[PDB]
RNA sequence: GGAGCGUCGGGCCCAUACCCGGCCGUCGCCGGCAGUCGAGAGUGGACGGGAGCGGCGGGGGCGGCGCGCGCGCGCGCCCGCCCCCGGAGCCCCGCGGACGCUACGCCGCGACGAGUAGGAGGGCCGCUGCGGUGAGCCUUGAAGCCUAGGGCGCGGGCCCGGG
RNA sequence: ACCCACCCGACCCGUCUUGAAACACGGACCAAGGAGUCUAACACGUGCGCGAGUCGGGGGCUCGCACGAAAGCCGCCGUGG
RNA sequence: AGAGGGCGUGAAACCGUUAAGAGGUAAACGGGUGGGGUCCGCGCAGUCCGCCCGGAGGAUUCAACCCGGCGGCGGGUCCGGCCGUGUCGGCGGCCCGGCGGAUCUUUCCCGCGCGGGGGACCGUCCCCCGACCGGCGACCGGCCGCCGCCGGGCGCAUUUCCA
C-alpha cells in the first residue's frame, strides 16, 4: 500500500529472477584473460600491427 | 552497517516496532499498486493526478535520434569559444566579429535566453529562435543557417 | 601503614542490593541479570506496591565518589610494568589492579616497582 | 605610570563606596516614609468611620484593590476553561499563590476558578511575610531568591523600585508599576496548611476553604507561609 | 504535580557541526571564542552557520555575489559566505572583490584573482576583522534545490503547482484523469 | 600546527590508553601522562619531559629545541641533574621559568622530578615500616 | 451514659501531594572559561597652554549626575619629583598566566523527572571476524568451568582473589 | 553476598483484550538452536568530494597478483547517464 | 587416570551424600532490622603521613661567588649573510622556460586543401639586481642578556645527608 507521496513505481521482480542473476566476479579474471590472449596474438602476427587491418 | 541500524535497538521489545494491536501481517493493502481505483484511490488522486486514462497519439516505431536537437541559450554562447576570441574582439579595430559554430560544440538549436554582450558575432547553427535571432542582430551580428 | 589516598570522603550509596530480574527467583532459566519487563500487565513494570524495584538514573552515584573503592582510590587495571608508570603522578587518587592473566613471576616485578613509586596495589598479596 | 594609576584606581574605588552609601541612605529614607504612609493609611480609615458614626451615617470604605490567591486543589481532572485561567494566574502547582489586582475583568476570572482557589484581601503583614520569607525574583527566567536589592534594582529600578521595601509598597498600594513588580515576583510556593483545612471541596461560606474569604485569607497565609 | 507540557521543552537547533572534519572544527573553536567574547553578532551568525548542513548552506554564484555588491553603498567592503563561491559562465566582467568563503571553486578562484580580487579564509577574516566590521554577509538561495518543487500543497489539490514525483515525463506519464477536463476532472 | 595534529591524534594515538574509566597517554615528554592538549610531548613546538636517570640516581630534563623539528634525531636535548633534591627542583624551575619556556608546565615538571627523587625513596626502609616483626 | 443516628467543637493519625535540604539525570540560560576587574555601572587615556584649595556653589529631593580615603602629595627642598611589578606584594593586577583547558573538556545558575503502542539519543554494555595498534598477556599456566571470597557500576555488565 | 527470624508489603508470567490472578489460551525442568535479512527502485535527511557541471561504468594500458582477483593511470574523461 | 579404551574440558536440569541452619497457614518474593555463619581486612597502639620551622644529636661537599669549557633559550642592531610573501624595475628566463589555446601566419620546413613540425601572438610557469613592506617558527653567523650541566677554583657561622 502506498503512503503519502512517491513514484508509483513498477519493479520487474515477479518472474523467478534469482534463478537468472548474473554475477560479475569473473570480470578481473576475464579482463586478464583477454589481455593475455591479446598479447599472444600480437606475438603471433610478428611485425604486423597488433590492431588488425 | 547492521551495527547502526534499528533492529539492534528493538531487541528485547516484543512487537519489533510494528505495534501489538495491529501487527506486521504480510500484505494488508494488496500487493503493490493494487487498488489504484478502489481502496487506495485517494492517495493516487492526491499525489498522482492523472495516472489513469489514455491521452494523445500513439507513435509506433519511435526512434529518438530523429528528434535530436540539443539547445543552447545566448546566455552562455561565448562559453563555447576560448576567452581570447571574445578578447581579440573588443579590440582588433577591424570590426571583425569571430565565428561561433554552435553545431561543433554539440547544440543544434540556438534559443534566446539572456543578455548577449555588445560585441558582434557570426553564429552558425542548424536552428534559431525568433528572439535569439533578434538579440544577435541587436548586438550587430549575423545568424547563419547550416545543414 | 598502607598508602592513604589524597582525600578520603564519606562515600554514600543510595542502594546497596542488586536489582534483580523479575521471576529470576522462580526459574533457573532466568538469570539475576536485570532486564526491564515489557509485559502488558506486569506488577513490576507498572510500579505496584510490594514488588521488585526497577533501576532508574535516580539511584545514581554522587560524581565525587563514583567508582571510588572503599579504600578511597579508583582502580586502574595495570597489565605490565610499563603500564604502571602512568599512575606515577596520580598515586594519591588511583591505585593499580594487576590482571588475572598476568604470570606469577612478573606479577612480582610489577608489585615492587609500584612500591618504589608509592602506587597502592589492589591485589598484591596473592599469586605467590 | 604607576603611582598616578594607583591613585586613580583608589579614587574610583572611593567613588563607588560613596555611591553605595548614598543609595543605602535613600533606601533607608524610602522605608521611613513608607512607614509613615502605612500609618497614615490605617488611622485615616478609622478616622473616617468614627466621623460617620458621630453622625447617624455610615462610612463604606473602599472595596479592596488587591488580593492574594491560593490554588487549593490539585492538577488532575480539571476543566479546560478553569485550567487556562489557573495558568493565567500562574497558579500551576497546588498551594501556589499570587497577588492579583482586582477589577471587573480580574474578579470575574477568579469567579471562573472559584472551587479551585482560596483567596482574599491580604494584610500589610501578609505582604511582608510573603515577600521576605518567600520572595523570589524572575531574573533571566531563573527563579532566584531576593537576597539583595541589587537583584530587585537591576530588574525593577527602571520604575523607581530599588529595594524590597519599594516592592512591598508597589504590591500593597497597587501602584502604577504593579503589573511589573508583581510579574517580577515568582509565584509563591507555600507549604501545606498547618492545622489542616476545613474542607477542600466546598466553599468558605458553606464551611469549606474555597472562594473568597476576604479578611480571613490572612489566617490561612500565616498557617501556610 | 505541576501543569506544564514537556512537549516542546527541548529546543532542536544544532550546537556543533555534525561533520567530523578537523579544519572546520578549528574554525568553530575560533568563532565560538569570538562569538562569546566579542559583542559582534556577525560572529554569532557566522558561528551558527558553521554548524549547518550542506543543504542548509547553499552555493553562492559569482553573479549573485557581484550584483549584491553592485548595490549602492557597500563599496570597498568584504563579502562573506559560509558556503562556496561558484562561477557564473553567464557573467563576463568581474569587478575586483573581497571575499570570504569556506570554499571557492577553481574557476571562480581564477576569475576573481585575475580581476585583482582578494580571497580570504575564515581564520584570515577574524584577524582582518574580529567584530565583523565592514562586511557583507550574504547567503545562497536556500530554496534552490529541486527538492522544494515537490513540497507544498499536494498535486491534484486545486491551485497547487507542485511537481509530482514521476518516473519519467512524457505523453503517457500522468496527464490523464485529473489534469485534463476531458478525463474526469481537473485541479 | 599543534592544534591541527591534536585533532588528528586526540582519540587514536598508539600512546593513548583508555580503560577503567580513566584515560592516559604514554608518549614521551608528557609529564602528568594526560591525554591533554597541554600535556603532550609530540605536538608542541616547545616541550618539557622529566624522566629518571638511567643510572638510577637522579633526574633528566628533556627540552625540545625549535631549531629544527622535522629532524627528530637532533630535536630533543637531554640533561641529567643528579643533585641534592631541593637543588634539583630549583634547576628545573629556572630552566622552565627564567627561559620563558613552556611556562604553563612548570609546576607539573617540579612535582614529577620530586616524585622521581621519591622513587630513588628507599625500598628497604619501606619493608621495615610495614611489618613490626616483634615476638613472632 | 455508643463503638448508633442528627448537629458542632478542640486535639491528634499519614500519601509517591505541599514546604526545606541532600544526591542522580534531562531541559534551558544569545550561560561562563583559550586567561581579566568587576557587581543597580553610569567610561578610560593622551597631550598642550593657563592656573589652584580649587573643584560643576543644579531637588524636604527624600535620590539615582557627582561627593567626602586625599585631587597636591610625602619626600628631595618658593622650585623638582608624583619614578620601574623580573618586583605593587597582591581581592585586581590590562607585563605573563589554572591545581582547571581529553574545548566532543572543564565550570556555574534555574527549572523539571508517570508511561502501553510508537519514536529518537547515548551505552568505557555484550557476542563473533577483519585493518590498525597496545616492544599487550600466556606452560612461572590462555580459553572455558566452578566459587557462603573482595569490589565497582542506576543498569546492560565488569574487574580482581581461590579452585 | 549464605542461612534463619520477625513486622509491613506482596495473586503468575507471556499474550489478545474496553477489561486477566482468572473458571481465557501457551508454559513439567535444563542445555544448545531460534525470527525484521539481503538485492533492486524510489523519496527525504545527514557526511564527504567536485561544482554548471558531475560521473564511472563498460573497455583498455600497467604483472607471474604473495598480499591483487586489489592499487594506479586513460584526447577512452566522456559514447553515454 | 581429579586423562582408564564412548577416556580433553566436563556447565545446567536432576540425584546421592557430607556440613550448617530452619520447619503447623504450599513455596518463593519486595522493604526494613536483628541473630548466626562463611571468609576478608585488621591491631598483639592504627594512633596515619607530608611541608616548613625551633631546639638537640650525628655525617658528606656545597651551594652564594668568581674563573675555564660545553649546551640551551630569548632578543633586538635585522648588524652581516641565507630564507620567502605582496608590490614595483629589468622584458631580463622569453629562442639558453615549458605546456595550453577554435589567437594568428600556409612569407617558413617536412609529409601528403589536410596532418606533423617550426615561426609569431596571448594565457600561464622562471633568472638578475635594487627599493618598500609582512621580518613571517624559514634559517645561519657574531654580539648581548638569562638559564642549565661539567670541571676549575672556594673548607665551613656555609650548602647538604641522616636520626
Ligand atoms: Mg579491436
Ligand atoms: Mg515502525
Ligand atoms: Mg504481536
Ligand atoms: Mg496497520
Ligand atoms: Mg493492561
Ligand atoms: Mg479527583
Ligand atoms: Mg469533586
Ligand atoms: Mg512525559
Ligand atoms: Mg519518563
Ligand atoms: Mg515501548
Ligand atoms: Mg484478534
Ligand atoms: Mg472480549
Ligand atoms: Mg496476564
Ligand atoms: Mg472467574
Ligand atoms: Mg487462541
Ligand atoms: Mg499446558
Ligand atoms: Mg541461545
Ligand atoms: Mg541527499
Ligand atoms: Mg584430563
Ligand atoms: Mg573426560
Ligand atoms: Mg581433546
Ligand atoms: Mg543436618
Amino acid at each position: 500500500a502506498p503512503s503519502r507521496n512517491g513514484m508509483i513505481l513498477k519493479p520487474h521482480f515477479h518472474k523467478d529472477w534469482q534463478r537468472r542473476v548474473a554475477t560479475w566476479f569473473n570480470q578481473p579474471a576475464r579482463k586478464i584473460r583477454r589481455r593475455k590472449a591479446r598479447q599472444a596474438r600480437a606475438r603471433r602476427i610478428a611485425p604486423r600491427p597488433a590492431s588488425g587491418p | 552497517p547492521s551495527r547502526l541500524r534499528k533492529t539492534r535497538k528493538l531487541r528485547g521489545h516484543v512487537s519489533h516496532g510494528h505495534g501489538r494491536i495491529g501487527k506486521h501481517r504480510k500484505h494488508p493493502g494488496g500487493r503493490g499498486n493494487a487498488g489504484g481505483m478502489h481502496h487506495h484511490r485517494i492517495n493516487f488522486d492526491k499525489y498522482h493526478p492523472g495516472y489513469f486514462g489514455k491521452v494523445g497519439m500513439r507513435h509506433y516505431h519511435l526512434k529518438r535520434n530523429q528528434s535530436f536537437c540539443p539547445t543552447v541559450n545566448l546566455d552562455k554562447l561565448w562559453t563555447l569559444v576560448s576567452e581570447q576570441t571574445r578578447v581579440n574582439a573588443a579590440k582588433n579595430k577591424t570590426g571583425a566579429a569571430p565565428i561561433i559554430d554552435v553545431v561543433r560544440s554539440g547544440y543544434y538549436k540556438v534559443l534566446g535566453k539572456g543578455k548577449l554582450p555588445k560585441q558582434p558575432v557570426i553564429v552558425k547553427a542548424k536552428f534559431f529562435s525568433r528572439r535569439a535571432e533578434e538579440k544577435i542582430k541587436g548586438v550587430g551580428g549575423a545568424c547563419v543557417l547550416v545543414a | 601503614a598502607a598508602l592513604r589516598p589524597l582525600v578520603k570522603p564519606k562515600i554514600v550509596k543510595k542502594r546497596t542490593k542488586k536489582f534483580i530480574r523479575h521471576q529470576s527467583d522462580r526459574y533457573v532459566k532466568i538469570k539475576r541479570n536485570w532486564r526491564k519487563p515489557r509485559g502488558i500487565d506486569n506488577r513490576v513494570r507498572r510500579r505496584f506496591k510490594g514488588q521488585i524495584l526497577m533501576p532508574n538514573i535516580g539511584y545514581g552515584s554522587n560524581k565525587k565518589t563514583k567508582h571510588m573503592l572503599p579504600s578511597g582510590f579508583r582502580k586502574f587495571l595495570v597489565h605490565n610494568v610499563k603500564e604502571l608508570e602512568v599512575l606515577l603522578m596520580c598515586n594519591k587518587s588511583y591505585c593499580a589492579e594487576i590482571a588475572h592473566n598476568v604470570s606469577s613471576k612478573n606479577r612480582k616485578a610489577i608489585v615492587e616497582r609500584a612500591a618504589q613509586l608509592a602506587i597502592r596495589v589492589t591485589n598484591p598479596n596473592a599469586r605467590l | 605610570n604607576f603611582a598616578e594609576l594607583k591613585i586613580k584606581r583608589l579614587r574610583k574605588k572611593f567613588a563607588q563606596k560613596m555611591l553605595r552609601k548614598a543609595r543605602r541612605k535613600l533606601i533607608y529614607e524610602k522605608a521611613k516614609h513608607y512607614h509613615k504612609e502605612y500609618r497614615q493609611m490605617y488611622r485615616t480609615e478609622i478616622r473616617m468611620a468614627r466621623m460617620a458614626r458621630k453622625a447617624g451615617n455610615f462610612y463604606v470604605p473602599a472595596e479592596p484593590k488587591l488580593a492574594f490567591v491560593i490554588r487549593i486543589r490539585g492538577i488532575n481532572g480539571v476543566s479546560p476553561k478553569v485550567r487556562k485561567v489557573l495558568q493565567l494566574l500562574r497558579l500551576r502547582q497546588i498551594f501556589n499563590g499570587t497577588f492579583v489586582k482586582l477589577n471587573k475583568a480580574s474578579i470575574n476570572m477568579l469567579r471562573i476558578v472559584e472551587p479551585y482557589i482560596a483567596w482574599g484581601y491580604p494584610n500589610l503583614k501578609s505582604v511582608n511575610e510573603l515577600i521576605y520569607k518567600r520572595g523570589y525574583g524572575k531574573i533571566n527566567k531563573k527563579r532566584i531568591a531576593l537576597t539583595d536589592n541589587a537583584l530587585i534594582a537591576r530588574s525593577l529600578g527602571k520604575y523607581g523600585i530599588i529595594c524590597m521595601e519599594d516592592l512591598i509598597h508597589e504590591i500593597y498600594t497597587v501602584g502604577k508599576r504593579f503589573k511589573e513588580a508583581n510579574n517580577f515576583l515568582w509565584p509563591f510556593k507555600l507549604s501545606s496548611p498547618r492545622g489542616g483545612m476545613k474542607k477542600k471541596t466546598t466553599h468558605f461560606v458553606e464551611g469549606e476553604d474555597a472562594g473568597n474569604r476576604e479578611d480571613q485569607i490572612n489566617r490561612l497565609i500565616r498557617r501556610m507561609n | 504535580g505541576v501543569d506544564i507540557r514537556h512537549n516542546k521543552d527541548r529546543k532542536v537547533r544544532r550546537k556543533e557541526p555534525k561533520s567530523q572534519d578537523i579544519y572546520l572544527r578549528l574554525l568553530v573553536k575560533l568563532y565560538r571564542f569570538l562569538a562569546r567574547r566579542t559583542n559582534s553578532t556577525f560572529n554569532q551568525v557566522v558561528l551558527k552557520r558553521l554548524f549547518m548542513s550542506r543543504t542548509n548552506r547553499p552555493p553562492l554564484s559569482l553573479s549573485r555575489m557581484i550584483r549584491k555588491m553592485k548595490l549602492p553603498g557597500r563599496e570597498g567592503k568584504t563579502a562573506v559566505v559560509v558556503g562556496t563561491i561558484t562561477d557564473d559562465v553567464r557573467v563576463q566582467e568581474v569587478p575586483k572583490l573581497k571575499v570570504c568563503a569556506l570554499r571557492v571553486s577553481s574557476r571562480a578562484r581564477s576569475r576573481i584573482l585575475k580581476a585583482g580580487g582578494k580571497i580570504l579564509t575564515f581564520d584570515q577574516l577574524a584577524l582582518d576583522s574580529p567584530k565583523g566590521c565592514g562586511t557583507v554577509l550574504l547567503s545562497g538561495p536556500r530554496k534552490g534545490r529541486e527538492v522544494y518543487r515537490h513540497f507544498g500543497k499536494a498535486p491534484g489539490t486545486p491551485h497547487s503547482h507542485t511537481k509530482p514525483y514521476v518516473r519519467s515525463k512524457g505523453r503517457k506519464f500522468e496527464r490523464a484523469r485529473g489534469r485534463r477536463a476531458s478525463r474526469g476532472y481537473k485541479n | 600546527s599543534a592544534h591541527l595534529q591534536w585533532m588528528v591524534v586526540r582519540n587514536c594515538s598508539s600512546f593513548l590508553i583508555k580503560r577503567n574509566k580513566q584515560t592516559y597517554s604514554t608518549e614521551p615528554n608528557n609529564l602528568k601522562a594526560r591525554n591533554s592538549f597541554r600535556y603532550n610531548g609530540l605536538i608542541h613546538r616547545k616541550t618539557v619531559g622529566v624522566e629518571p636517570a638511567a643510572d638510577g640516581k637522579g633526574v633528566v630534563v628533556v627540552m625540545k629545541r625549535r631549531s629544527g623539528q622535522r629532524k627528530p634525531a637532533t630535536s630533543y636535548v637531554r640533561t641529567t641533574i643528579n643533585k641534592n633534591a631541593r637543588a634539583t627542583l630549583s634547576s628545573i624551575r629556572h630552566m622552565i621559568r627564567k627561559n620563558k619556556y613552556h611556562p604553563d608546565l612548570r609546576m607539573a615538571a617540579i612535582r614529577r622530578a620530586s616524585a622521581i627523587l621519591r622513587s630513588q625513596k628507599p625500598v628497604m626502609v619501606k619493608r621495615k615500616r610495614t611489618r613490626p616483626t616483634k615476638s613472632s
